[PDB]
């Protein structure tokens, strides 16, 4: 039984341009645990991204938090890109903010 | 629900062992060091340096035996590559459960491993392998019934400081991305709060707006929580709306934000 990941993107603090913040991508509810997750800035992969230790829920599905420190600008768009055996193509979820 | 548990994730290669106080990770096992990493000062609980040495050796031989144990018995039990084994065990009452390929497979009850009935004879034959040495099953029982209760008591004591802290939320408002035609999606973000229980509603004055859709509570790396609450409304009806947040850390003084300014706009 394969389970596709839920993908949620959020910032630690309100977006304020030129102010340091944290970008989060919480990926959950997936099986098997083999997964590839990237944080994207303007469609380009962000180099220094940390993640939590792999864990799983009561229903045995896995979950991970990916995050990175960042400073937003007016110009920049951020997203989370996920690939998993359940996905015929990498799934991309944008960070929605008001600009 | 006050509980401690250990989890094992093995993929066939990858072997991860970690300890948890509910959502909160407290321990990690490093195999090459063959040591138990304590993630917090108080992760050691009321257990002494020498007793932790004892636990490490048990964790030593048990993990490597089991990892390599699975690694060897695969063909017999019809385990096809790739496959994953997950187990979790701990106490609150105790428990120890094993999944294969993300499904309930076997569990440890009293003194032996029992197959989940819906898991077929494949599970039953795994139980025969797991129930070879009765003494080793007896060690497992004592780990769960004796050691784990003792441990969790000390851990909660030593961790009471960190565990019972109050961290105030911060909140903000934005436009949601997917409103239906003629409508807006108002979103109220709440972050930085601990502990977890929280209350958030869109309001018209003192009237709670029952259209308020609260998302999952999500983690942050600093150990605090995050939540978004959205409200869909007709665009000509978004005046005088506010988002109200209540939390134990605020002691009665709710955060209240108003849909206004450039949000409206004007
Ligand atoms: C290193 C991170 C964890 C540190 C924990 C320190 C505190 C210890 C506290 C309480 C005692 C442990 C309670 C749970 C133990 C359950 C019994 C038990 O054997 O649990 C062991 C597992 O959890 C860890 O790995 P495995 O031994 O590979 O999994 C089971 C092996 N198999 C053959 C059945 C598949």
């Amino acid at each position: 039984i394969q389970r596709t990941p839920k993908i949620q993107v959020y910032s630690r603090h309100p977006a304020e341009n030129g102010k340091s913040n944290f970008l989060n991508c919480y990926v959950s509810g997936f099986h098997p645990s083999d997964i590839e997750v990237d944080l994207l800035k303007n469609g380009e992969r962000i180099e220094k991204v940390e993640h939590s230790d792999l864990s799983f829920s009561k229903d045995w599905s896995f979950y991970l938090l990916y995050y990175t420190e960042f400073t937003p600008t007016e110009k920049d768009e951020y997203a989370c890109r996920v690939n998993h055996v359940t996905l015929s193509q990498p799934k991309i979820v944008k960070w929605d903010r008001d600009m | 629900p006050l509980s401690f548990h250990v989890i094992w994730i093995a993929s066939f290669k990858q072997n991860l062992v970690s300890g948890w106080l509910s959502d909160l990770q407290t321990h990690t096992w490093d195999s090459n060091s063959s040591t138990i990493v304590f993630l917090w000062p108080w992760s050691r609980g009321n257990f002494s340096n020498e007793e932790w040495k004892e636990l490490e050796t048990l964790f030593r031989i048990r993990t490597i035996r089991s990892f390599e144990g699975i690694r060897r018995y695969a063909h017999e039990l019809q385990f096809e590559y790739p496959f994953e084994i997950q187990v979790t065990g701990g106490c609150e009452g105790s428990f120890l459960q094993l999944a294969y390929q993300g499904s309930d497979f076997v569990s440890f009850q009293n003194n032996s491993w029992l197959p989940y009935p819906v898991a077929g004879n494949m599970a039953k034959h795994f139980c025969k392998v797991l129930n070879q040495n009765q003494h080793e099953n007896d060690i497992t029982h004592n780990l769960l019934s004796d050691t784990c209760p003792r441990f969790i008591l000390g851990l909660l004591d030593a961790g009471k400081a960190h565990l019972q802290r109050q961290v105030k939320p911060e909140a903000w408002l934005s436009h949601g991305p997917s409103p239906g035609p003629g409508h807006l999606q108002l979103v109220c973000h709440v972050s930085g709060f601990y502990p977890k229980p929280v209350w958030v509603m869109w309001m018209r004055g003192e009237q709670e707006q029952q259209g308020t859709q609260r998302g999952d509570i999500l983690p942050s790396a600093d150990g605090t929580w995050y939540l978004r609450a959205t409200l869909e409304v007709a665009a000509g009806e978004a005046a005088d709306l506010s988002c109200r947040v209540k939390h134990s850390s605020l002691e009665g003084q709710d955060i209240v934000l108003y849909w206004e300014g450039s949000l409206v706009p004007r």
